[PDB]
């Protein structure tokens, strides 16, 4: 797994040790070159993993994840160069290597073969991503999105600590194979109802869970554009993780204990989806779009059947590709606009023809059209859920509907009409933004050719 | 459309409109043209009937009455013209209409044709500078203290001078650009 | 990447499987026997505990 | 063909009329069919000779995996890590080579299904009852497992249900 | 489409006929400049059945705004050009 | 121009460099868990006439 | 008729630079991909399966079909 990590920590030195107006060039080319090294781990077996050392190992549920994260660093490289340009050299690198920080820690954090140290890492991604949010950030709220990101995961995260340290005691390893080969049932009991709340609140607060979504609209709308990337693609998938690794030594409880939970998420994607109908924003937007995606992927886990978990992995992939594309769009929008307002900026396919071809194919993506891995992951937890219960289908169907009403509403508002007749900055479209692009759709319509690559350990 | 609106509507204009309203809807509800003219005559002279009255408070009692009237009887489904606000083509060609200041966006590669549509741009370019900076004193020293009171523009008065606030009513894209 | 993702080697071992079964079943067939048991592990080494109540 | 085994699919004789013509006039389908011959499967034909005489002069092979059989999970020692390491990896092979069974079944009706016919009601009832008996065997094994299965969760529904079982035999016995 | 290309004179010319053809006007006195409220001694309601004739003619309706402040055959065939963007 | 390039387009080497190490170090650490080497009930194989161990 | 009007237009040459770019560079590799997979095809591929002879072990790639694969 070395031969991953020791790249991404020479990036460092290298970005460090740049001239002045090369650090963009190098970065994204070593960036690529080490998210081809990653592709290696998709080959997985339908056998145990591959057990690299007794502190990484790999999965067909980590694999995918990690070569999502390592293709997400050129993709911010692009992103970020536009509006650091006014900006010292000492400052740019600062903003590189607090990327690469991020990806080291997500990189080291996915594959994990011990619990604590999972936690550790996990709880490491934090720092730079605050710094990113709160240093680069435009508006005067970044200080409060920050805290409410900084606080909310600890407030959820710091019960899991005590829980995992527990856990060791009683049993005597957080190891990840010792324990799912060693699992023993959790007797009905108050102290264990606790100890099942400190494991699964902590990676519920980051999907987020309906009730506990509020940090997310705020962390999105005044992080820059790499960082809403990073946020919507990759951050929000750690909490789907740690609840697919933590969820074996929890049953037979998980039954009792998921209702309160199905429920909320079953309600909150109806609610957040409808929330998108009416808004002013189009990160808010994407934001909520985001949440509702992430309320099905918590369904999907707390039914716990395999075809639940192959469409969770899927999910969660689509999801994370498409809202950075659709991050990029408005950041496209915004650079331009500098208002970040739907309604003040219209008529852009009249002007922007390509732009607007992309913003199609993005609202297509995430309308969940078929046979796109959207729809896959879509389809397979609609099902589980079928099966679970006949009646989850009503909520499901509203689902769907009221989801391509505000995909095409964001469609329609931005892109058709009458363009507005002040604005006349509106450059055209330049190479790297309309590349940009493609490299974020390209991906999802090939992985639609081979959709069992990112089904999960369970296909 | 192009004409300022008034602060109101006087009972003249509003008699006016209601006649224009209820003989288009007649229009609609007689689809042959002999009907529509023998019952239009008719309306016509049952209008005029009420014309010399001077009663103010009679003349209100009138045409608000036939207001409810023609509101009975507005034939739902009325005729409109292809291009007007209800019609099946109303905003067609809005899609091809596209800005002039677009045009400086253009490659260099792409302003290498059509080299004289450029030229007569620049010399357009160079009247609007010099007319704009002229109609900002002209439109400040004839305004009304106070702000204006009515959205209507003064023409020019000089020789070289140019209606203020014309680049935009003059450069517009066209009725069917494409 | 794509072309090397596209001809990975069969490590997850689906032919391997696909083979498996039919050999299993030519041989399943032949002898009469009823496809799959219904029971995962042979009974016979399997001890239960006795009620007796 | 060779490719594939006759007995594990198993394929009707397929017996097919003779034409009949009761008329003189020359049907377009024989001339269609005549043409279409002449210029697609003639070329295609000799491109496939040539690309398997290009085959034959360049040949190797490819050798299907064994597994011997190791001890399960009921010769494991309730804490010992090896053996329940094997077992669980055999338990896993065996569960795949369960699912590719279910499979072929389900090939088997389907193409009994589509060949048949009209007649598919009467004349797959074999496939059906065959599909039916290897549904109930399979989802004895592994239906309510679900996420994070495993041989001991397996071996404890195996148990239980022969438990219920044993209960029932001896209740009707004793009734 | 296939639509000819009307110009100023057609425009004018069509504007004249419907006139003529309307039988409260002799066609003999009118002109292109001819004042409706006082060179033909028309009444607004005729002002107005005459805005209905040039809607029916050129299959465009004017609002009733600007068809209200429209007194000569001139600056309704100016009016229309400019609706139309006529060049010559 | 050899020499002068080189302190320009020097960073370049890194990230590869890295990588050769990590393959390095990879099969180093891998070299330390052969335990149950040509030992694992299901792989229980009789060594080659030129064999010394079945997997480095 | 010479009454040929001037079209306002945003200007398509960047767009049409993106794709030319994106074409060329796409297809710079996956032609010599494509007539390199097509030449493994033709040349020297399609194993057919085989029996294990007595006393001797395959080695790790030789229980797969495809040359590539292998
Ligand atoms: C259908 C068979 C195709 C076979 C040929 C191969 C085609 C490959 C196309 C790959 C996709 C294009 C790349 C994505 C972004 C666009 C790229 C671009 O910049 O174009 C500029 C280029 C030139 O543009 P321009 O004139 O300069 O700019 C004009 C303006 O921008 C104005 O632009 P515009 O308005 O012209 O927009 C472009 C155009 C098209 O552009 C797009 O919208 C691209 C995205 C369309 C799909 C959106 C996602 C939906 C999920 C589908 C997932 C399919 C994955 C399959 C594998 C894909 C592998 C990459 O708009 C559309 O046509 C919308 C199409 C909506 C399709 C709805 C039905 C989808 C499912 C159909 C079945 C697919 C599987 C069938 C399986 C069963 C039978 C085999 O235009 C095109 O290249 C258009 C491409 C033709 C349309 C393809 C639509 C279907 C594609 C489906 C995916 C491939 C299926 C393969 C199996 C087919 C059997
Ligand atoms: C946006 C773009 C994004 C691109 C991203 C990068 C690409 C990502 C995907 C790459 C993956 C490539 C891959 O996995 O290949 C799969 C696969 C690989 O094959 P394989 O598994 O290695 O071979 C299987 C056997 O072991 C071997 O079979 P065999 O050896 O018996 O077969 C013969 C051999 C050769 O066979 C032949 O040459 C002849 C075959 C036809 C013969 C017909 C008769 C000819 C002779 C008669 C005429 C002349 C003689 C007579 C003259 C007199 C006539 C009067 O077969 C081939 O060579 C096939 C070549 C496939 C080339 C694949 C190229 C992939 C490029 C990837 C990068 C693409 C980047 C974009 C640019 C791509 C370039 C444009 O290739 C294909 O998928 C072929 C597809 C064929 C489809 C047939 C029609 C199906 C229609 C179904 C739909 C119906 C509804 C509509
Ligand atoms: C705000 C946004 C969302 C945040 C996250 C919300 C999700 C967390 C909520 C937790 C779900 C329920 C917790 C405990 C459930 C136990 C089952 C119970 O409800 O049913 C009965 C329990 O009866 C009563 O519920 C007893 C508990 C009553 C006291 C709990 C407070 C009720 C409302 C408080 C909600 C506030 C939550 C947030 C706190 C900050 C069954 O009776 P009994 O057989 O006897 O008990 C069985 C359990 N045994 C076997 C261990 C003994
Ligand atoms: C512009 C207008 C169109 C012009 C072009 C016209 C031509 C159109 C053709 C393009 C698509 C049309 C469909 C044709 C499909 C044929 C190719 C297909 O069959 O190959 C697929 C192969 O595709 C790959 O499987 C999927 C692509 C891999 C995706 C990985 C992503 C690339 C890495 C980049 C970073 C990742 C970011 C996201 C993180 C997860 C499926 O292969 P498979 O049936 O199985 O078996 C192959 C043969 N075997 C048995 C020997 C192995
Ligand atoms: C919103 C999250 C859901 C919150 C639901 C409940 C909220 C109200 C609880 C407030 C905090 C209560 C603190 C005290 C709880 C005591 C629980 C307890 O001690 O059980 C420990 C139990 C058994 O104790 P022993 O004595 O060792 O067993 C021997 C005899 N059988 O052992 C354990 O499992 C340890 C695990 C730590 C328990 C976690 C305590 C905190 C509450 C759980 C997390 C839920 C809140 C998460 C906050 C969400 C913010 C994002
Ligand atoms: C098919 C739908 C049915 C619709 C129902 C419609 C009902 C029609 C009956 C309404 C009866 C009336 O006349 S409504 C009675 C309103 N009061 C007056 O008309 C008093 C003074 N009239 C004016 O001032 C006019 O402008 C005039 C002098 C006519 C011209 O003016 P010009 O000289 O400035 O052109």
């Amino acid at each position: 797994m070395l031969k991953i990590i020791i790249p991404t920590t020479m990036l460092l030195p290298m970005t460090w040790m740049s001239k002045h107006n090369m650090i963009w060039i190098n970065a994204t080319v070593h960036s690529l070159l080490i998210s081809l090294i990653s592709l290696s781990l998709l080959n997985q077996l339908g056998e145990n993993s591959l057990n690299f050392s007794l502190t990484f190992f790999s999965d067909s549920l980590s694999a995918p994840l990690l070569v999502l994260t390592t293709w997400l660093l050129p993709l911010m490289l692009m992103a970020s160069q536009s509006h650091l340009s006014k900006e010292t050299t000492t400052r740019k690198k600062l903003y590189i290597t607090m990327l690469i920080l991020l990806q080291l820690f997500l990189i080291m954090t996915f594959t994990a073969t011990e619990l604590i140290l999972f936690y550790i890492l996990f709880e490491a991604t934090l720092v730079p991503t605050l710094i990113i949010i709160t240093r680069w950030g435009n508006q005067t709220e970044r200080l409060n999105a920050g805290l409410y990101f900084l606080f909310y995961t600890l407030a959820g995260s710091l019960p899991l600590l005590v829980a995992l340290v527990y856990i060791q005691n009683t049993t005597g390893s957080l190891n990840f194979l010792i324990i799912h080969y060693w699992s023993h049932p959790l007797s009905n009991s108050w102290s264990n109802i606790f100890m099942w709340l400190a494991c699964i609140m902590a990676f519920m607060v980051k999907m987020p869970l309906y009730g506990l979504h509020l940090w997310l609209p705020k962390a999105h709308v005044e992080a820059p554009i790499a960082g809403s990337m990073v946020l919507a693609a990759v951050l929000l998938k750690l909490g789907g993780y740690g609840m697919m690794r933590i969820t074996t030594i929890l049953n037979p409880l998980t039954n009792y204990m998921a209702y309160p939970f199905l429920m909320l998420s079953m309600w909150g994607m109806i609610m957040t989806s409808s929330i998108c109908l009416r808004q002013t924003d189009l990160k808010s937007l994407i934001a909520y779009s985001s949440v509702s995606h992430m309320a099905l992927v918590i369904v999907a886990i707390m039914i716990q059947t395999p075809w639940s978990f192959m469409g969770a992995t899927a999910l969660m992939i689509a999801h994370g590709l498409t809202s950075s594309m659709l991050f990029c769009l408005a950041n496209t929008n915004y650079e331009r606009v500098h208002s970040r307002t739907m309604i003040l900026a219209r008529g852009l396919q009249t002007l922007l023809p390509l732009m607007a071809t992309w913003w199609l194919v993005a609202s297509l993506t995430n309308l969940a059209l078929p046979p796109s891995i959207n729809l896959i992951g879509e389809l397979f937890i609609i099902t589980a859920s079928f099966s679970w219960s006949n009646i989850t289908i009503i909520l499901m169907g509203m689902n769907m509907m009221i989801t391509a009403l505000y995909s095409l509403y964001m469609l329609i508002t931005t892109q058709r009409g009458k363009y507005t007749h002040h604005i006349n900055n509106i450059k055209p479209s330049f190479t790297r933004e309309n590349a940009l692009m493609a490299l974020h759709i390209l991906p999802l319509l090939l992985l639609t050719l081979n959709p069992k690559m990112i089904l999960g350990p369970l296909y | 459309a192009f004409s300022a609106p008034a602060a109101y509507l006087t009972h003249q204009q509003k008699v006016l409109r209601l006649y224009k309203r209820a003989l288009r809807h007649l229009e609609s509800w007689c689809v042959h043209r002999d009907k529509y003219r023998y019952f239009a005559c008719l309306m016509r002279a049952r209008f005029d009937e009420h014309k010399n009255e001077k009663d103010m408070v009679k003349a209100t009692q009138l045409l608000r009455q036939a207001e409810e009237e023609f509101w009975y009887g507005q034939h739902p489904q009325p005729y409109i013209f292809p291009e007007s606000p209800g019609g099946t083509s109303y905003e067609r060609y809005e899609c091809y209409k596209v800005p002039e200041w677009c045009l400086d966006d253009w490659h260099p590669s792409e302003k290498a044709m059509y080299p004289d549509y450029f030229a007569k741009r620049e010399q357009w370019k160079r009247l609007r500078r010099e007319s704009w900076e002229r109609e900002v004193k002209q439109l400040q020293e004839e305004t009304p203290p106070g702000g204006p009171r009515t959205e209507a523009l003064p023409p020019a008065r000089k020789e070289g001078d140019l209606p203020p606030l014309w680049w935009h009513i003059v450069t517009r894209p066209r009725e069917r650009p494409m | 990447g794509s072309t090397f993702v596209a001809y990975l080697p069969d490590y997850r071992m689906q032919e391997w499987a696909r083979r498996e079964a039919e050999r299993l079943v030519k041989y399943r067939e032949a002898n009469g026997l009823p496809l799959m048991e219904s029971n995962c592990f042979d009974p016979n080494k399997i001890q239960l505990p006795e009620d007796e109540d | 063909p060779d490719s594939w085994d006759k007995d594990v699919y198993p394929e009707p004789p397929r017996r097919t009329p003779a034409p009949a013509p009761q008329t003189s006039l020359p049907n377009p389908v024989t001339y269609l069919t005549k043409i279409f011959d002449l210029l697609v499967d003639r070329p295609v034909t000799l491109a496939r000779e040539f690309i398997e005489q290009q085959h034959a002069k360049n040949r190797y092979y490819y050798y299907h995996r064994e597994f011997r059989r190791v001890p399960d999970i009921t010769e494991c020692e309730e804490k010992d890590i090896l053996c329940m390491f094997e077992a669980e990896m055999q338990w896993r092979r065996d569960y795949k080579v369960d699912q590719e069974i279910v499979n072929i079944i389900q090939e088997r009706l389907k193409a009994c299904q589509q060949r048949e016919g009209e007649s598919y009601r009467q004349n797959c009832a074999k496939e059906l009852e065959q599909f039916t008996q290897v549904s109930k065997a399979f989802q004895d094994r592994y239906s309510d497992l679900g996420a994070h299965y495993s041989a001991r969760k397996c071996l404890a529904k195996q148990k239980q249900r022969m438990l219920a079982e044993r209960k029932a035999a001896k209740e009707a016995a004793a009734a | 489409s296939d639509a000819p290309p009307l110009t100023l004179e057609a425009i004018k010319d069509r504007v004249l006929y419907v006139l003529k053809l309307y039988d409260k006007i002799d066609p003999e006195k009118l002109s292109v400049n001819s004042h409706f409220m006082k060179d033909l001694g028309l009444d607004s309601l005729d002002q107005v059945e005459i805005i209905m004739a040039m809607e029916d003619e050129f299959g465009f309706e004017i609002p009733d705004i600007d068809a209200e402040k429209l007194m000569c055959p001139q600056e309704i065939v100016d009016y229309i050009a400019d609706k139309k963007d006529v060049y010559e | 121009n050899v020499l002068q390039i080189v302190r320009d387009h020097w960073v370049h080497i890194l990230v590869p460099v890295g990588f050769v190490f990590g393959c390095y170090l990879d099969r180093r650490s891998d070299e330390k868990l052969t335990a149950f080497r040509n030992k694992s009930l299901l792989f229980k194989r009789e060594l080659r006439p030129n064999e010394e161990v079945t997997w480095k | 008729h010479g009454k040929r009007l001037f079209i306002i237009k945003p200007s398509g040459f960047y767009d049409r630079r993106f794709l030319k770019l994106m074409r060329f560079y796409i297809l710079l590799t996956g032609i010599p991909v494509a007539i390199g997979i097509t030449l493994v095809n033709v040349f020297i591929g399609e194993a057919e399966l085989a029996d294990i002879p007595e006393g001797y072990v395959p080695e790790h790639w030789e229980y797969f079909k495809h040359p590539i694969s292998r």
